[PDB]
């Protein structure tokens, strides 16, 4: 025990984009994500409320169109994608709050 | 105070579009009575006796 | 033809965007009192009144 | 032949003074919204 | 073999230079303009060769765009400077001057 044991430093955010562009691969998947609050908070329970009004999304659901989610109905309407998910991942004082999805090279925009 | 209060403006005004266009609205009142004060008076004191605003106590009543 | 539009959901989307709306009408205003300078309102205004 | 001549000269001060706040603010502005791509920095990685 | 045809040598390494899309990372082939004939022969280039290229004018234009210019280390030197575009140019031209021909009788 006694000699250094550190504790974590806590993690800066940016808030930034890394775009890796390749054609080659037939559909796209953006990530998308602001700041969590992390492990401990509160927050969390209320934020997964949130997220599961918004919820997921995958082209081999049953029932397209009549979906709660409002996403989901004009993602499976308007066939917008093939997957999304949201979520919030934690860290210590720290995580990664927002979604991910999957679709065609048209679709990015609408989608977004 | 002189850090924590772009902090103080953006929460309290700059969040809510509302409260930022009331902001705008608001403080262009303001600034078009002071800058046509100060700038009226810039004016004023570059010519001190050029103008009729300065003879008018020449030619009375 | 506007029944559609009576429920316990709308209530609650109304009662959301009345802050906002409120706001809406004091930018929309306030501009209106600034841009034709009325005269009637901006006597009250200390400061502005320079006559 | 100008009696407009002292108005113009007025006006032309607030022309100068206003485009004197305006100009570095609007500038402020565009170079705000072009610092994502000013900084924007490449890498290319084919395969092999 | 010769004295004077390194000074055309010498002339052209000039305005190569001079010219200066070297300056962005360029070859002489990112530089033509794209007409039907030039236009074909990019669809013709292989992968990697197109891959390159779409890099090169990429890395230009963002030059072009923040104003700015390589590391003289990093400018394309003339004699290591690929005409990767010249034999795919010349067989289209080639391919379309028979064409040409044939519409002629």
């Amino acid at each position: 025990d006694e000699d250094a044991v550190p504790t974590l430093s806590p993690c800066r955010f940016t808030g930034s984009q890394i775009c890796h562009r390749e054609d080659g691969l037939p559909l796209a998947h953006v990530a998308i994500a602001v700041e969590g609050p992390g492990w401990a908070h509160p927050d969390n329970v209320a934020l997964q409320v949130a997220n599961a009004i918004i919820g997921h999304y995958d082209c081999t659901y049953g029932g397209g169109a009549h979906l709660s989610s409002p996403l989901a109905s004009i993602a499976a309407t308007n066939k917008l994608c093939q997957s999304f998910q949201t979520f919030n991942i934690c860290y210590a004082d720290t995580g990664l709050l927002g979604a991910h999805f999957v679709c065609d090279h048209m679709s990015i925009d609408d989608m977004m | 105070v002189a850090p924590t209060l772009t902090a103080r403006l953006y929460s309290l005004l700059f969040r809510r579009t509302s409260t930022f266009a009331l902001t705008i609205v608001v403080g262009a009142l303001f600034f078009e009575r002071a800058f046509d004060q100060g700038a009226d008076a810039i004016y004023e004191h570059i010519n001190e006796g050029k103008l009729w605003k300065h003879i008018k106590h020449k030619y009375e009543n | 033809m506007l029944t559609r539009f009576l429920g316990p959901r709308y209530r609650q989307l109304a009662r959301n965007w009345v802050p906002t709306a409120s706001l809406w009408g004091a930018v929309g205003a306030v501009g209106l009192v600034w841009a034709t300078d009325w005269r009637l309102i901006l006597d009250w205004v200390p400061y502005i009144n320079g006559k | 032949a100008e009696p407009e001549h002292d108005h113009r000269k007025r006006m032309g001060l607030k022309m100068l003074l206003m485009m004197g706040l305006l100009l570095p603010l609007v500038y402020a502005m565009k170079r705000h919204k072009w610092s994502v791509l000013k900084s924007r920095k490449l890498a290319y990685r084919p395969p092999k | 073999v010769s004295a004077s045809s390194r000074w055309l040598e010498g002339i052209r390494k000039w305005y190569y230079n001079a010219a200066g899309f070297n300056k962005l990372g360029l070859m002489r082939d990112d530089t033509i303009h794209e007409n039907d004939d030039v236009k074909e022969a990019i669809r013709r280039l292989p992968e990697n060769l197109y891959d390159d290229r779409v890099f090169r004018i990429k890395r230009a234009l963002d030059l072009s765009m923040r104003q700015q210019i390589l590391p003289k280390e990093q400018w394309t030197k003339y004699e290591e400077d690929k005409s990767y575009l010249e034999p795919y140019l010349k067989e289209v031209i080639r391919e379309r001057k028979e064409r040409e021909e044939w519409a002629k009788k």
